[PDB]
């Protein structure tokens, strides 16, 4: 039984672990997702200013 | 050279323009013509030909 509770709060300690290393990464993205929207607008201006 | 406004936001959502006057803006067949409805714009008649 001890075995498998100290090891399960353990375990819940590395999944929050994970939960923020995901945090890292969607941080990330998320900044990686306005430059993409920059991009994006600098795509339709540059599309009229073909003109 | 048909001139691609960007109107929307995406794909298509755009118009086409075209343009065209000058010295030789005459009376316009499929090009303006020889003799006639080119100098008409550019260069008269006016000179004595009238008289």
């Amino acid at each position: 039984m001890r075995g498998q509770i100290r090891g399960l709060e353990m375990a819940s300690k590395n999944s929050q672990d994970g939960i923020s290393l995901i945090q890292t990464a969607e941080g990330a993205l998320t900044e990686t997702r306005a430059i993409l929207q920059r991009v994006r607008e600098l795509v339709v201006q540059a599309g009229n200013t073909g003109t | 050279k048909n001139l691609v406004f960007q109107i929307g936001a995406n794909a298509t959502q755009q118009i086409s323009v075209n343009i065209e006057d000058m010295g030789a803006d005459a009376l316009g067949i499929k090009e303006a013509d020889g003799s006639i409805a080119a100098l008409h714009s550019v260069n008269d008649l006016d000179v004595t030909k009238f008289a």
